């Protein structure tokens, strides 16, 4: 509760200030933990608010290109909707140790699994080709995307986590250990002085002998 | 092989990244993606989307902006990894920036 | 003594030290967790830990109704405290692997008028109000749970 | 050299006037023929202990922790029999050495001793199990006459400029290594890379120097600047730019 | 006395107590983060440390083997163990930055016999067995090692 | 005595406190957002502080015209920047409300030789500089001061 309740000794002096030492230096070395994860999260912050706003133009040019293959097409949409059986493009997952934490990443796999060939429609085939090619980049930038969000509400939850645990040690644990030192010194200084006392009086007492013997 | 990109979203959108070469049926002859229309009602895109974050092949899921605001609770609701959800502005819907989950996870980002 | 006079007592006595030394285990973490990690059968000792301190152990000695506490009161508000434990902790055990985990939050909100009148068991004036209309009322209490439960689960 | 020995079985009380000696001698030899004493006092800790067994002698009741009461005049008796004096070239310096009980500064021993004397040396633990000798920690350290005693006409002109600079690329490049032990060596940069570069070396040449080999004081600034050239120019923030266009390059 | 008789002691002496130092500082880092970062050659400090820990320092004085250790087999011991630490600390240095880069995942799957080797030194047992067959058999030991690293690099 | 000889001296240095107490209150925000998220009001409040840090409570005696500073001079430099800052706490709040607003980056770059002025103050040698001559530059930097200031509305 207030004290670890460890007897005075000067042996509890030297576990204690051991004990101080050891919450110390790791309040010390968890508050670097959380500065590199807070600085990364913020690095991460940069990219991912630039990536969104990069990703608002990419989505916009892919999304004028398909009005370009509809416009030549017709109503492609209804044929590659319904004409779906594998994906070209599958993610695979990686793990990336940017700190003591593990972020899970997605990587981009081209599969190989060639996409379906549509001439069918006013054989619109050049725009569908750059119509592929402007949304299989928009893909990738997403895949890069999510690996911003997927690691990045990973590194609040670790700050949160670290930052907790440092408040801790500040805030519960060292005070708790600063309390049980001083009283076991006072403790101590209190046992000093009943020492004390009764050696005063021995001298005296033996003062009392010397005199009664003169 | 590892995981496959869900996508919920208008024709065109669906239609767009089809064509880019992702998304595929699943061995049970379900497709991980959703065509919202206009008659499409709230419970079946919130179907949708949970049994998304219930399957453990998809991941990231890629949605419009509009609709995320049409099943809000959802995007909120469920806090992990898997389901890495972007958002982005529909063909006519004007660009995304506000009513981002991630940008209120952090509300340090102007 | 117990057993030629109470019997229920006992097992009672034990519960509930059971109960409050669990909630100190818990306190010595929880403190720097923050109440992040506990299971829902944590947080019911956690709570009911907290009916029993602020109901159970505390008392106004200058009061009417708390100058004096006949022993039948004391043994009585408690088998309905850890009654209701034993029922919340059964309910939790019962549905956390089913298709819906009844939480604190939903006992919480579903039976508050329960965890009100067992607070209310102290207020019981016995000089006024006999032995006969306490048993009788802590005997309410108890149905009344009974019946919220069975509601609840 | 003037040595004097008092062994631990020797008489106690020939252990209390051993010092009185050491400095009668000194203040002979310092003051009335006019030139410098350096007087080393070892072990003062046991010297303490010796004058805690006269003070029970004399039946006196003990005081802290056992010691006598006037412990703090009698340290102050032997110190302060040193310095320069006015009208005379001599002089005399002490280096008391104490050994702490339980490793704790706080004991009344080296506590009495610091609170009259001019900061200190501190040989520390870890650098002895490390192997590195001298084991002296320069970060705990302290010199407060240091001000003085180092610059132009007395040493050289970079001393002061050299020692802060060394001091604070030291405290830094523990620190950065501090952080290694978390981050990883992939996630430092190249400033943090220098600080480690500095910290290895640093101990490897500067502070390690064994018992026979004897560093002048421009020896020691030169392999200072050795070190501190490690760095590009505008990380050395705590010397002047006149200093670092003089004692910099080459 | 050292450098008359045996010339290599003092030069182990000093690595052995440099290893065990900086296993005690890597501890108070470990125990925190749970080697999540380490500098490769920080991983093979704390495996030799322990190695040292297990098989050379401890033994168990009431068997025929470690009753009492001649000094030459301490030092012979010794000289092994310390060779291994240069050779696992050189080989994953010198390959640092490249593209076969070694790790000591690399190292301990390449040679686990070696490990295996070094930990049973301490079984030899003097007296019943011979002087000259100890010294012979460390040395094949040291072959063997500089053999393995020399396949691996 | 101030009353008598002084009069302003008293509020000054209360809100001269109030000024450098905020600034560290206002530390903790500063650190988690970096002046950002904060107010044009706040930012006021820490650049003048830095500014009463800097060029008042820090004084330079191996100067010689800062060996003394006469009380009539240290009230001088406190009114004038505590002067500044009301107006300046003015003219953001007084044009915050829509369309139009004032911000410190639009008042320190408007104004820029007003805060240099400021901080000039302290090299008024009253040892050639009389207490007339240096009351009148003080007034006359009040004065300019506030003109700046008005040009903004």
């Amino acid at each position: 509760k207030d004290r670890i309740e460890i007897f005075p000794s000067r042996m509890a002096q030297t576990i204690m200030k051991a004990r101080l030492k050891g919450a110390q230096t790791g309040r010390n070395l968890l508050k670097k933990k959380s500065d590199a994860l807070t600085l990364r999260f913020r690095q991460i912050l940069k990219k991912i608010i630039e990536t969104k706003m990069l990703m608002g133009e990419v989505m916009r040019e892919a999304a004028f290109s398909l009005a370009e293959a509809k416009f030549t097409a017709g109503d492609f949409s209804t044929t590659v909707i319904q004409n779906v059986n594998k994906a070209q493009v599958k993610i695979r997952a990686k793990k990336d140790n940017v700190a003591g934490v593990t972020l899970p990443v997605f990587e981009h796999y081209h599969e190989g699994t060639d996409s379906y060939e549509l001439t069918g429609l006013a054989r619109g085939g050049e725009q569908l080709a750059k119509l592929k090619r402007n949304y299989a980049k928009a893909v990738e930038l997403l895949v890069e995307l999510a690996s911003l969000q997927t690691s990045f509400v990973t590194l609040d939850e670790a700050i949160k986590i670290t930052n907790r645990r440092v408040n801790a040690i500040e805030h519960v644990i060292i005070p708790r250990i600063e309390r049980t030192l001083a009283y076991i010194i006072t403790e101590l200084d209190e046992r000093e002085r009943e020492e004390f006392y009764r050696l005063k009086k021995i001298q005296e007492k033996k003062k009392i002998i010397k005199e009664k013997s003169e | 092989r590892g995981k496959l990109i869900a996508v919920i979203g208008d024709e065109d959108t669906v239609t767009g990244f089809l064509l880019g070469g992702i998304g595929e049926l699943n061995k049970n002859r379900h497709p991980n993606f959703l065509v919202v229309e206009k008659d499409t009602t709230i419970n079946e895109i919130e179907d949708t989307f949970r049994q998304f974050l219930n399957r453990d092949d998809i991941g990231i899921i890629l949605i419009n902006q509009y609709i995320a605001e049409m099943v809000r609770h959802a995007l909120d609701a469920h806090q992990r990894s898997i389901p890495a959800v972007l958002e982005i502005p529909s063909k006519e819907h004007p660009y995304d920036a506000a009513k981002d989950s991630i940008l209120r996870r952090a509300k340090g980002m102007f | 003594y117990y057993d030629k006079h109470f019997t229920e007592f006992v097992p009672l006595r034990t519960k509930a030290k059971e109960i409050l030394q669990e909630e100190e285990d818990l306190a010595e973490i929880v403190q720097l967790v923050g109440k992040a990690s506990l299971a829902e059968t944590d947080k019911i000792t956690l709570e009911v830990a907290k009916l029993i301190k602020d109901d159970f152990l505390q008392q106004n000695g200058y009061t009417p109704y708390d100058r004096f506490c006949p022993f039948y009161k004391t043994v009585g508000m408690l088998s309905n405290m850890i009654s209701f434990y034993d029922m919340a902790r059964r309910a939790v055990e019962t549905t956390a692997q089913s298709d819906n985990k009844i939480t604190w939050s939903i006992i919480r909100e579903h039976m508050g008028e329960i965890l009100y009148k067992l607070s209310s068991m102290k207020f019981k004036d016995p000089v006024k109000d006999g032995e006969a209309k306490i048993k009788a009322d802590y005997a309410q209490l108890l149905e009344d749970m009974q019946n919220a439960f069975r509601s609840l689960e | 050299v003037c040595l004097f020995l008092n062994l631990a079985n020797d008489p106690t009380i020939e252990r209390i006037i051993t010092p009185r000696l050491a400095l009668t001698t000194a203040e002979f030899l310092a003051y009335q023929c006019e030139k410098h004493v350096l007087v080393i006092l070892t072990d003062m800790s046991s010297y303490a202990e010796a004058l805690r067994e006269v003070s029970a002698a004399r039946e006196e009741v003990p005081g802290r922790r056992g010691f006598p009461g006037y412990m703090y005049t009698d340290l102050a008796t032997i110190y302060e029999r040193a310095g320069r004096v006015e009208g005379r070239n001599g002089s005399i310096t002490q280096i008391p050495i104490l050994t702490m009980p339980n490793d704790d500064i706080t004991h009344p021993i080296p506590d009495l001793t610091g609170y009259i004397t001019e900061g200190q040396i501190y040989v520390d633990r870890q650098l002895h199990n490390r192997q590195i000798y001298p084991p002296i920690n320069v970060l705990p350290s302290l010199s407060r006459l240091m001000k003085s005693a180092i610059g132009e006409g007395m040493t050289r002109k970079d001393h002061a400029d050299v020692s802060n600079q060394l001091y604070a690329c030291y405290a830094i490049g523990k620190d950065v290594q501090a952080m290694k032990a978390v981050v990883g060596e992939e996630a430092l940069t190249s400033d943090d890379l220098l600080y480690l570069e500095f910290l290895q070396k640093f101990e490897k040449n500067f502070i390690t120097q064994g018992p026979y080999e004897n560093r002048t004081v421009y020896e020691t600034l030169d392999i200072g600047w050795q070190l501190l050239r490690i760095f590009p120019k505008e990380m050395l923030k705590r010397i002047p730019q006149s200093t670092l266009s003089e004692f910099y390059p080459r």
